[PDB]
């Protein structure tokens, strides 16, 4: 619960320069996904606060709903709008509606991330937000490891009976990162020069 | 008279539509041509990159 | 620039308001209690009479009207999650009163 | 025979290579077991690299593998267990439970590799399958011993159709079914489990008329591929030895082509057309041929297929498209328009549809329906620019009948309570021919389009006319 | 440390050294090969072992014997930095090319510099004004903002950057850094002459502008580290001195292209179409080395060349991540007789989402975008038939949107000559006012020639006077 209100790099250590993590355990980057037996069908609304989004394409928990559309048309802004709306419920005494969000930023400049975290603190919601970041300056393996340690930080919340949301921005730069290492470790290409075992990473 | 100028006008308008529409046809031919050349090119590179490693 | 009959234009007219109803700007989310009314007005055709340019005037003012008067009604939709016969009739009276804009 | 020890040399991915002894030589297609803290990892030997050095694709995760760690050889193929004790339970790719009823156990085992049957064995469709869904029944009839194939876009109702077939037809018909999930979602496996227990297709105090082998997508690419083979053999045990006419199900077979393409590159094979594996054809041909009717058992496969970005002129669906007798186009648009099924009957090509297979009457009704619909499609251009209001009177009555047919392709579903709100209705073939026959004759030509909305047979159209009146 | 070596090979312009002792240098250390010609500075990129490294060549490899001495400087190529870097032109080896001699310096620094961390961050994003109309309305500059322009030269890539210097650099004051990464030779000489004529730089007086220019007859490894050389100079100003600065970069396609040429040679397998595999890491360093600190603040403007006008090409795509505003200039619009050539539908700024530019400014720009998008939609119908074979409402809409497209042409002021129309400097404050009137039909009643090459509100009126006569 120490990771609440922390920016953390890909290794789960501060870079914003707040105090150290007051953790209750350690976990691993790659652990196998819950089977069909520890599963239970979806049953729990999630609300964006944009009327089209909710009405036409309703979101819920355990679902994976894919926000697709061209780069930088306010793609971060669609994702931030959900995060901001889950504040109303989060604040009170109902546990079924709660948010303890993990925002994932791969390939982006620090300047951009720096605008977001300030927008959240004003809007009163860096209380529960965690930023896993791997900036673009920082190598390809750390960029790649960034979504995946983000997930593990979520499996703990999810396990304990808490609800959270993980934004994976953006998984297209994840393939790209994986491309840099694979082709310089000389592994054959899949399709478009992206190694063919990209699918296994994304699905797990 | 009104009707005759109207059906006549329509004939002219619809003739002028074929001249413009052709020009659009020829443009989309060049678009199809550019597109073909890139698809062939990009496919080669990927096969080559595979042979090379 | 096809010629359009009345049956076709009921659809086109109904649609244009709906499209505008969908319309949103950046950075202004709202809670479920206050999207359930707005959708009733579009789908049950309360905007068909209202002019296309001022759908956006209406969306905002309607919301201020309800906050003063029918704030009891909105709390019920929030707490119970369903609109009853009584909630539906109340919601329908509310849209009506404000259907001039 | 005596176990063969090989020591690991390079773990590169799914690809993991092993270095067996001399004077005792493995063979291609055997199963190596590697002691691990996560079970015993099963390796499909897929190449010999010479001097007894194998390059294998994993059937389970390739994480936390220990360098230089001892590998036993079973001496033979990856062998599952088969029985009637596979009914109910959900198995995986290595023959282990997921639903935790304890080990699937039986008196026989069999391998997941078999060479297809010869020309001599062969046997011909000569039977009628009843679907109980009208668009499908008239306009693209499915017939017993079929190789039916459900091409469509991303989640357009593929799952939705398959769940209804299993609910009705599996229980109705006396033979078995094995529904195979090859690298499907962990959402989808659970929805499928829960749904076939409620409908009574699965009874765990007893015998079932479906089995399940649910594979998972979070398995290495090598493993995703051979989830399909694992399901197939349980049907082969039925087909062959117990001599039962199996109504087979697979989901989604696109996943088998995809799974295979990822390890194709790595095995050292250079890419071919549209980024697909050049071993596209021969791996398809082997899967499809095994699933062919034969004297020992008739097999009636329904295979789901995912069409990539709604482009079917792609080589992988296109290869698959030939082998599949009774193709289905499920258009995305038509799903959205509110018509379930979203079957497009002008682009569904049936090889079981003809002037004798369903007979001259059936063929005729259905030819007249297709043309009428074809007028409506052809006339859209004319309507678009010139307008509807300068269109002929004769064309408009023809178009009014088509429009009535179009919303009569709609029928409700009993597995959709979330997507539809009306319980299913099962419609006989004999009934479909008469009700559509009524429309052309103009008995339905003054009764709304919407009075055929989610109805079953004839009686339902006529009553629903009264419902709109009041 | 001193490390002797001999030049074993010269394969392409990616020389291989074989060192003659067991001491070995680290990766990104710099090495000099002695020839009576001068020197060649090469920089370690791989060790291929057996005491054989492979080194990037920043000088053409002509006339290189096998078994010829190399020497180790013991670190990365060191530029000279200081406040006596001003009035100067710097190449890539830290040597003048404008021949004022040895460049006076206190600290000489390695060209590669580890990027600023995510603890040094200014949250600033305050409006700065361009003085160009199109830009003020659609994508107004910012204190923290990064702007990029894409597409091929239409109006001349360089020339646009010149207007920007003319307007923004005489009203921002203080230091400005220009880094031109493999930029054409002639153009640098014309600019040098202009700054001294316009009394910005003077070599007899003060110099509040500094300069870095490379040359595009230079070898690929060299043109790639022109960018880093400027960037070292920029950081020094931002941090140590703590001054607020600009940056202008033209042409940064050329950085990427230089990298893509060396990528093959080194022993790499590149990405599809041809571009380098290390594109994301490298692009990451530059744009996180221009990242604001809590000392001074900087604003950057970057030019990108596209050899097809396809921004879905892998090199323009990676640029987009590091940009929060763009001002795409398209060749189409230039050819039509509209200068500047800004595309108005491929424009963005971070502050244009909401009332970060004030509510009134947002209403005017929001509607402008809607009108032009309708005009683009009805382009087929217009071509195929016309506008009188459309509905009456639409016909107005089309005509209104035709005045807007034309209206956007603002005459350039250091390129007044080249356009041929005396320049207009149209304020941020004025642009909002002018555009307000025009939307309500207050100037939409007079010719499409009273909108052809005009500035603010006043000029539209004045072009009516002319036409009348």
């Amino acid at each position: 619960p120490g990771l609440l209100g922390r920016v953390v790099d890909a290794l789960g250590n501060p870079i914003d320069g707040k105090g150290p993590i007051d953790a209750a355990g350690r976990s691993r980057a790659q652990v196998k996904a819950p089977g069909i037996l520890p599963r239970r069908s979806v049953h729990e609304p999630v609300q964006t606060g944009l009327k089209a989004v909710d009405a036409l394409v309703p979101i819920g928990r355990g679902q994976r709903e894919l926000i697709i559309g061209d780069r930088q048309t306010g793609k971060t802004a669609v994702a931030l709008d959900t995060i901001l709306n889950q504040k109303r419920w989060n604040n009170g005494s109902d546990e079924s509606k709660k948010l303890y969000c993990v925002y994932v930023a791969v390939g982006q400049k620090r300047s951009t991330v720096a605008q977001l975290v300030q927008t959240l603190e004003q809007h009163d919601a860096m209380k529960y937000s965690i930023i896993v970041a791997a900036t673009a300056s920082e190598a390809a393996p750390l960029q790649y490891l960034a979504p995946f340690t983000a997930a593990s930080i979520g499996e703990w919340f999810r396990d304990n009976g808490k609800h959270a949301l993980i934004v994976y921005d953006d998984l297209s730069k994840q393939a790209v990162a994986y491309r840099q290492l694979s082709l310089l470790l000389r592994r054959p290409p899949g399709r478009e020069a992206y190694p063919g075992d990209v699918f296994y990473l994304h699905s797990r | 008279q009104g009707y005759a100028a109207e059906i006549s006008a329509r004939r002219n308008a619809m003739d002028n539509a074929s001249k413009n529409a052709g020009d659009m046809i020829n443009r989309y031919s060049i678009l199809y041509n550019r597109t073909r050349q890139a698809v062939i090119t990009n496919e080669l590179v990927d096969i080559i990159t595979g042979a090379s490693s | 620039g096809s010629d359009l009959d009345a049956s076709t234009k009921q659809t086109l007219v109904r649609g244009e308001r709906l499209t505008q109803l969908l319309k949103q700007n950046q950075y202004s989310p709202l809670a479920t209690e206050e999207q359930v009314p707005l959708i009733y007005a579009g789908v049950n055709g309360h905007l068909d009479g209202i002019e296309l340019s001022r759908i956006g005037e209406f969306e905002s003012s309607f919301l201020s009207y309800l906050k003063s008067n029918h704030n009891e009604l909105l709390t019920e939709i929030r707490e119970k999650g369903e609109l009853s016969k009584e909630l539906l009739a109340s919601l329908k009276s509310a849209t009506e009163s404000f259907v001039a804009t | 025979s005596t176990p063969i020890t090989g020591k690991v040399t390079a773990v590169i991915g799914a690809i993991v290579d092993v270095h067996f002894e001399q004077s005792e030589l493995p063979a291609i297609l055997n199963a190596l077991e590697i002691k691990t803290p996560q079970g015993k990892l099963v390796l499909e030997v897929a190449q010999h690299l010479g001097e007894n050095t194998v390059r294998t694709i994993a059937m389970d995760g390739t994480e936390g593998l220990v360098r230089g760690e001892k590998v036993l050889d079973t001496g033979g193929p990856i062998s599952v267990p088969v029985g009637r004790e596979t009914l109910g339970r959900i198995i995986n790719v290595i023959g282990e439970p997921i639903d935790e009823r304890g080990p699937i156990k039986s008196k026989l085992r069999k391998p997941i590799h078999a060479d297809p049957p010869s020309f001599a064995e062969q046997s011909t469709s000569a039977e009628i399958l009843e679907t109980g869904i009208k668009v499908v029944d008239l306009l693209a009839p499915y017939a017993r011993g079929g190789k039916i194939g459900l091409f469509g876009g991303a989640g357009v109702g593929k799952t939705v159709f398959i769940q209804e077939l299993i609910n009705n037809i599996a229980k109705a018909h006396g033979g078995f079914s094995v529904f195979t999930g090859v690298g499907e979602r962990t959402r989808e496996g659970n929805d499928l489990y829960r749904e076939m227990k409620e409908t009574g297709v699965i009874n765990l105090e007893g015998e079932s008329k479906v089995a399940l082998v649910f594979g998972q997508m979070n398995e290495p690419p090598g493993a995703r591929a051979r989830v399909a083979l694992t399901g197939l053999t349980i049907a082969e045990y039925f087909r062959d030895e117990e001599g039962q006419d199996v109504l087979l199900f697979i989901d989604n077979i696109f996943r088998f082509t995809q799974a295979g393409s990822e390890v194709s590159a790595l095995l050292g094979r250079i890419p071919s057309a549209v980024g697909y594996q050049p071993t596209l054809a021969t791996d398809m041909g082997l899967l499809q041929e095994r699933i062919t009717t034969t004297k020992k058992g008739s097999v009636t496969s329904v295979q789901a297929v995912y069409v990539p970005a709604d482009d079917l002129t792609d080589p992988a669906p296109a290869t698959t498209f030939a082998h599949l007798d009774a193709t289905t186009v499920l258009s995305r648009g038509i799903s959205e328009l509110g018509i379930y099924p979203a079957v497009d009957p002008l682009d569904s090509k049936s090889r079981l549809l003809d002037a004798a297979v369903v007979g001259q009457e059936h063929y005729d009704v259905a030819s007249k329906v297709q043309e009428t619909l074809q007028t409506y499609k052809s006339l859209q251009d004319i309507i678009a620019i010139l307008g509807m209001d300068e269109l002929s009177e004769q064309d408009k009555l023809t178009v009014e009948r088509a429009r009535k047919i179009q919303r009569f392709l709609s029928q409700p579903f009993a597995v959709a309570e979330v997507f539809t709100g009306i319980p299913g209705k099962l419609v006989r073939l004999k009934d479909t021919v008469a009700s559509f026959k009524a429309v052309l004759e103009g008995k339905y030509d003054n009764i709304p389009e919407h009075a055929f909305y989610m109805v079953g047979g004839i009686e339902d159209v006529v009553a629903k006319a009264e419902k709109l009146a009041a």
